[PDB]
RNA sequence: UGAUAUAAUUAUCGUACAAGCACUCAGCUAGUUAUUGAGAGACACUCACGAGCCCAAAA
RNA sequence: UUGCGUACAUUCCUUAAUAUCUGGAACGAUAGAUUAUGAUUAGGUAGUGGAAAAAAAAAAAAAAAAAAA
RNA sequence: AUUAACAUAACAACAU
RNA sequence: UUUUUUUUUU
């Protein structure tokens, strides 16, 4: 059972060999997934090696300031124009409130 | 329970990298600062009478 | 230019509907696997005739005899 | 075509399950099978489920 | 309920021509019928331009003998105008009836699809080629002698020999053309009232 | 059994199901751990039962909303 | 393309340089086994040649 | 990957980001040196790329 | 070290907790309402408005008509029946993506449904047949290859 | 951070993909090319 | 030959324009770092275990 | 009286959508080939977010691949 | 031996 | 050695 070929052009009880993998000598070429050489996708999963290990998820990239105008970096103009140039950006304190007494 | 577990490359990634980073140890790659060099402190060109 | 010309036939009925949505027309070799009834027509025809579902559909794929537009009263397609 | 020179080889339909009795059944209810280093089940399911 | 019975008084060159009477198909075309009846009665007030939405004192900008005669413009009266009670433009309606009778009424259209307005036209003869492109909502019941006189003022180029304007309008208080297909009942899951109710908060 | 999947109990004798709160108490979901077998059908079942979306994470099954109790009782019936 | 009533083609020769060990050439390699033979038959008017190169990226040259 | 960007709650994972769709028109532009046509067009080619002649028909026929 | 204290709420001398429901076993689960319906405005407002008029309208609304007992056939907010059939084949270089639509304004609510059903049913069989032909094609190819190899060996023997 | 690096990379790329290059030929890239070749030869080594 | 067109950059309410730098090219040169921090209604990724988690320095 | 010139169509063809709600909770699945009348769309300083690239170095995976040789 | 800026030369052009 | 440890429970 589960070994016939039931071919087109009517009916035919042609026996076939059920094989997951083949060399194409007697059918369709079915290479094993255990080979990067024979892989169709650039990023395989199953083949284990030092050069294949993946996170399975996109990783955050670096973003350096002052690298082109078109870049997705943070603001550069605000930091320079509309900002206190004192190397502290304010009083060297922790409870400053703008003249008025702190909360505490 | 040892030899019959799902294949998890994700875990292996970390596990692999751990050892590699460990192996590194301490690198001597260093660069000098402006003050670390041997030099003076005085100016070179005063503002007056020289554009 | 023949004044005794006749109106173009209606839209054709393709044998296979997969080619309409596929990226390439089936080759002659592949078309050999088409089941047919005693009448000679595809067996599949019983389920569905295969008529046009939308205005100016087959024309887009070029299955029509000739190309026509709004100016042509013989034409039938979507208009903005 | 009717009488080829060799027995053709064809795999099970990927759009359908496999009998449990078959060694190539990754289902949980698969029957016991004595395997050896190098034995691989039908990857159709295994690749899709790389963690389960 | 009984269908509306509107009337129009035409004046050719300042002379009282007569009084034509039309019957609107409210049963089949409620919206369309309603539009025309409201415009004729002038019971809606002003409009977009602060103008009264009334067919009174409107010229016919097109008179083609044996084909049709256009008119209804309230803004300019030339043809590049129109305004419905609903607004500028309104959606079309099912194409049930054909154009195979003398005196049939039908709305006009612009280059675009949905450009229906107050602008209508009366057909003088059968127009098969117009089938499906226009909505039929009215039929002449009496006063063909006025349409016959109006036909004389047309030219092949659509020119006008003498002024043609509607003097008075109003509504009277007290066989159909062919059909394109056979109407049949349909499944209406969502009630009509719901659509109205949705636009107000509910 | 009539299920293509099974669940493994904790050492302590508890089901692998918990809750999850994120974004200062504004995203409450449930977490399912230790899932084997045909998970594709499991997701269908879960979604059907819970009337809520299901996300397939990297080795964990998340379901929108708090359904811990429901999940637990569902699992207990299957065994 | 067709010319003079479809009695004259433009495309003459096609050379394809690929590798037998590079991973980037996987696609080419695959192509060379399934669709190459099928493609050739359909276009008998065009010559096709292949060049093996290990330490070189794949490419294709076309002659008209 | 996929057809479009999925904004649904079902697809909000880090594993769904990245990738690029194939495009023939764009493939012949991306990563390709630009070449100007100025001072390069032959005499046999019109402004619109159409074929051009450089000899009277009479002469052409005589020398054919 | 450091302490991480969580916030809590009080109400009637009771700790407020999120809503939770138990499990109710069911022998047979009925089909769900298509999600596509929500893509319109009439239902969107209905859902977004918690009022007696909405709750009454809900009752009146017939939800059972939009349910389709056929894979590949779905409702669309455009007022149509969408037919979906997507398949890929790299080996044979064949990719199909059906995007057929059956408009209501052209045929009708039931007619369109029926038609769509029929179309999907047809496509299934078509695909089946194509696959069956591809297998024999493959076989044939194999045979030709073997004969060519034998012919090649003949020349070496000569 | 300049035009010079582009020239060096283009030059390098033009010679990297070859075999049987002499020291006099390689130039400044001799070390790199030798390391590349030795790296490549690693695959042919068996137990 | 016909038609058409106010170098570039920063600040500024203001293309502000008769304000500031630059003849040109080559080399160098301005957001570096969590064994110590983090999700706080102007935006915060992901893995493992689970009512339990981590284990410091010797080694 | 009747006229006419004029700025802007996503009619045609080719792309794009990452702060949980565009159908999509669909289909397919061995790892996605881009929806043919499909709805909203795509001017932008400051600020914020997503994605593709930068020819190099390291890794003990650079020959199970048709035909030809 | 060596890139650019910079310096000189040769050839190429006709509906003018 | 640090942190966490339901306010519900027929």
């Amino acid at each position: 059972n589960a070994e016939r070929g039931d071919a087109d052009g009517g009916t035919s009880a042609l026996r076939v060999t059920r094989e997951q993998f083949h060399d194409g000598s007697r059918g369709l070429f079915r290479p094993h997934p255990f080979n990067r050489r024979f892989a169709r996708v650039r990023k395989p999963v199953f083949p284990i090696e030092a050069r294949n290990l993946r996170l399975m998820y996109k990783r955050k990239s670096k973003r350096r300031r002052g690298r082109g105008d078109k870049s997705n970096a943070k603001g550069i103009r605000w930091k320079h124009v509309h900002q206190q140039a004192g190397r502290y950006k304010g009083p060297r304190s922790r409870t400053f409130e703008g003249g008025k007494l702190p909360l505490y | 329970d040892i030899f019959g577990l799902p294949l998890r490359p994700d875990i292996l990634y970390r596990c692999y990298w751990f050892y590699r980073r460990a192996i590194a140890g301490w690198t001597e790659r260093m660069q000098l600062f402006k003050w670390e060099w041997p030099g003076s402190k005085r100016k070179l060109r005063t503002q007056q009478r020289s554009g | 230019v023949d004044p005794n010309m006749t109106v173009d036939p209606p839209a054709p009925k393709p044998d296979r509907l997969l080619d309409l949505w596929a990226n390439r027309w089936l080759y002659p070799d592949e078309l050999d696997g088409i089941k047919r009834n005693e009448s000679g027509e595809p067996v599949v025809s019983e389920i569905y005739d295969g008529r046009e579902h939308q205005k100016g559909s087959y024309q887009r794929r070029g299955l029509t005899a000739s190309y026509r537009w709004y100016p042509d009263p013989q034409s039938a397609h979507w208009r903005p | 075509p009717l009488q080829p020179s060799f027995t053709p080889s064809v795999a099970f339909p990927a759009h359908k399950p496999v009998p449990l009795n078959s060694p190539l059944s990754p289902s949980v209810h698969a029957a016991p099978q004595v395997r050896r280093p190098g034995s691989v089940v039908r990857m159709n399911e295994v690749i899709r489920h790389w963690w389960s | 309920l009984p269908n509306p019975l509107v009337h129009l008084d035409i004046s050719i060159g300042g002379r009282d021509a007569g009084r034509m009477v039309f019957q609107l198909f409210a049963d089949t075309h409620p919206i369309t019928a309603e539009n025309f009846r409201c415009l004729c009665t002038g019971e809606t007030g002003l409009g977009y331009w602060m103008r009264p939405r009334w067919y009174k004192s409107t010229p016919f900008h097109r008179i083609v003998p044996g084909f049709m005669c256009q008119g209804g413009d309230i803004h300019r009266g030339d043809g590049r105008g129109g305004e419905c009670i609903y607004g500028q433009f309104f959606r079309d309606e099912r194409f049930l009836y054909k154009h195979s009778k003398r005196g049939l009424l039908s709305m006009a259209k612009a280059r675009r699809q949905h450009t229906n307005n107050s602008q209508f036209f009366i057909t003088f003869d059968a127009c098969p080629w117009l089938d499906g492109e226009h909505v039929v909502f009215g039929q002449l019941q009496s006063g063909a002698e006025v349409l016959d006189q109006i036909e004389e003022q047309g030219t092949p180029g659509g020119w006008r020999k003498r002024p043609v304007e509607i003097w008075n309008c109003g509504e009277l208080l007290l066989e159909r053309p062919e059909k394109l297909y056979e109407p049949s009942e349909q499944v209406i899951p969502i009630p009509d009232d719901v659509y109205i109710k949705a636009r107000r908060g509910f | 059994s009539h299920v293509p999947y099974k669940v493994v109990r904790t050492p302590s004798g508890n089901l692998p199901v918990y809750s999850r709160v994120r974004k200062h108490g504004t995203e409450v979901t449930t977490i399912v751990r230790h899932a084997f077998g045909d998970i594709t059908a499991m997701k269908k079942d879960l979604v059907a039962i819970c009337e809520a979306p299901v996300r397939e994470r990297l080795g964990t099954l998340e379901v929108k909303g708090l359904h811990v109790l429901k999940i637990k009782q569902w699992l207990r019936s299957l065994g | 393309m067709a010319s003079r009533g479809g009695t004259l083609w433009h495309l003459k020769e096609v050379v394809i340089q690929y590798s037998a060990s590079g991973n980037s050439s996987q696609g080419l390699r695959f192509f060379f086994r399934h669709l190459l033979h099928r493609w050739k038959q359909r276009n008998p008017q065009v010559q096709v040649h292949t060049v093996e190169n290990k330490y070189e990226a794949p490419k294709a040259t076309f002659k008209y | 990957i996929a057809d479009r960007v999925r904004t649904s709650w079902t697809y909000r994972h880090s594993r769904y980001s990245g990738g690029v769709r194939f495009s023939l028109p764009r493939f012949m532009v991306t990563k390709r040196t630009y070449l100007s046509t100025k001072f390069r067009r032959p005499s046999t080619v019109t402004k619109w790329g159409n074929p051009q002649y450089t000899l009277p028909s009479n002469v052409q026929r005589e020398m054919q | 070290g450091t302490q991480r204290v969580v916030q809590k709420r009080r109400h009637q001398m009771r700790i407020l907790h999120p809503a939770q429901t138990a499990y109710v076993p069911v022998e047979q689960r009925p089909p769900p309402i298509p999600h596509s319906l929500t893509a319109s405005s009439t239902v969107k407002r209905l859902l977004n408005n918690n009022t007696v008029a909405a709750k009454e309208a809900a009752k009146r609304i017939n939800w059972g008509a939009y349910i389709s007992h056929q894979r590949g056939v779905r409702w669309h907010p455009q007022g149509a029946w969408r037919v979906q059939f997507s398949r890929r084949n790299h080996e044979r270089n064949f990719f199909v993506r059906c995007e057929c639509y059956f408009r209501v304004g052209t045929y009708g609510f039931q007619m369109a449904k029926d038609l769509a059903i029929r179309y999907r049913q047809r496509l299934e069989k078509e695909w089946e047949e194509l696959q069956e032909q591809w297998t024999k094609l493959d076989i044939l190819e194999a045979e030709q290859r073997a004969k060519y190899k034998e012919k090649r060996e003949e020349h070496l023997l000569l | 951070c300049n035009p010079q690096q582009t020239r060096r990379k283009q030059q390098y790329a033009s010679i990297i993909g070859k075999q049987g290059l002499s020291k006099k030929q390689c130039g400044i890239f001799w070390d790199y090319y030798k390391r590349k070749c030795k790296k490549r030869r690693s695959t042919k080594k068996f137990i």
